[PDB]
């Protein structure tokens, strides 16, 4: 399987040294409608009036970016999007700027967030937990492979398509690294250990990710968790852990090797790597082949009702787009 | 209940990054 990592690193490499810029314009695309908000500003439904396409766009306010001191990681987030390709990861079509914000425009994946689904069911039976778990496996291989490390992984970042796969989407903490790399941050329920113990970090962040992401989707609420961020970082520390009596033998062992506080004994970071995962016993009716073709059947299949269709998103409050006249941090943003 | 605890607790919607 690696000899296809081969090719694709090679895409990659391409991609990352030079990457495209200026690829549409805003006047080619109508808007229709907030699929979500976020930190900087805001993700919308547009439809290219040329070829009656629907695509997302995440739109970025340079000015609230420069604020909240995010520049490198903006930058981060598009050079690396656009150097990607992956059928789990979300495909970003178009990126350009103008006098006030930054776009990207991506597929659109109109099965909603895996977390609202999750959070309407309840929680996923084993099967079904196991059905999304294998294709982050498979894309962290993959980022991993590339010296990316994610840094993100929680279900609201999840997208279900069409065919009940999962799409990753959010980018921002996104990073091309080799060694370790210090910056706090993430989502709390989701931070490793080392990472609030401001220890200097690698690529494990991940795989503990991919621990607490399972146990969520499994009991339907997170290992750690409490009102205040402070409170679940004691915990998360701590390590300790109690189990659903629902769960199985299987899934507490894989859970306990991934939500390993001690980096010399976390799964994805040992000799065999990512083996270790893929050749566990809760896998050990996983076909990564199948998967990786997209050949097995979804448990579950968003409701479609034709393209445009936003059902399966909530619904936000419309603010329109405001462009200046002025140029705003223009220097900043030269390479996006 | 854990599951109780959780449901009654203020982080059942959608949370934020935390950037630091
Ligand atoms: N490709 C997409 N298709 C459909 N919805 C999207 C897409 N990308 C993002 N969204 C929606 O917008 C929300 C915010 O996108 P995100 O990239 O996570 O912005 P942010 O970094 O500000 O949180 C996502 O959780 C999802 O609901
Ligand atoms: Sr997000
Ligand atoms: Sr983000």
């Amino acid at each position: 399987v690696k000899e296809f990592l081969a090719k694709a690193k090679e895409d990659f490499l391409k991609k990352w040294e030079t990457p495209s810029q200026n690829t549409a314009q805003l006047d080619q695309f109508d808007r229709i409608k907030t699929l979500g908000t976020g930190s900087f500003g805001r993700v919308m439904l547009v439809k290219h009036k040329e070829s009656g396409n629907h695509y997302a766009m995440k739109i970025l306010d340079k000015q609230k970016v420069v604020k909240l001191k995010q520049i490198e990681h903006t930058l981060n987030e598009k050079r690396i999007l656009q150097a990607v390709n992956f059928p789990f990861l979300v495909k970003l079509e178009f990126s350009f700027k103008d006098n006030s914000n930054l776009y990207m425009v991506m597929e659109y994946v109109a099965g909603g967030e895996m977390f609202s689904h999750l959070r309407r069911i309840g929680r996923f039976s084993e099967p079904h937990a196991r059905f999304y778990a294998a294709q982050i496996v498979l894309t962290f291989e993959y980022l991993h492979s590339l010296d990316l490390i994610y840094r993100d992984l929680k279900p609201e970042n999840l997208l279900i398509d069409q065919q009940g796969y999962i799409q990753v989407t959010d980018f921002g903490f996104a990073k091309r690294v080799k060694g370790r790399t210090w910056t706090l941050c993430g989502t709390p329920e989701y931070l490793a250990p080392e990472i609030i113990l401001s220890k200097g970090y690698n690529k494990a962040v991940d795989w503990w990710a991919l621990g607490v992401l399972i146990y969520e989707m499994a009991a339907g609420y997170p290992p750690f968790f409490a009102d205040q961020p402070i409170q679940i970082y004691e915990k998360i520390v701590s390590g300790k852990v109690r189990f659903p009596s629902h769960f199985s033998s299987d899934l507490k062992d894989l859970l306990r090797n991934l939500l390993q506080v001690d980096l010399t004994k976390r799964f994805g970071n040992l000799k065999n790597g990512v083996n270790d995962i893929k050749n566990h016993k809760w896998f050990a009716t996983t076909d990564w082949i199948a998967i990786y073709q997209r050949k097995v059947e979804a448990p579950f299949i968003p409701k479609f009702k034709g393209p445009g269709d936003t059902s399966n998103f909530d619904d936000y409050e419309e603010e329109e787009i405001r462009v200046s006249i002025n140029e705003k941090c223009g220097k900043e943003f030269t390479e996006f | 209940t854990t599951y109780a605890d959780f449901i009654a607790s203020g982080r059942t919607g959608r949370r934020a990054s935390i950037h630091d």
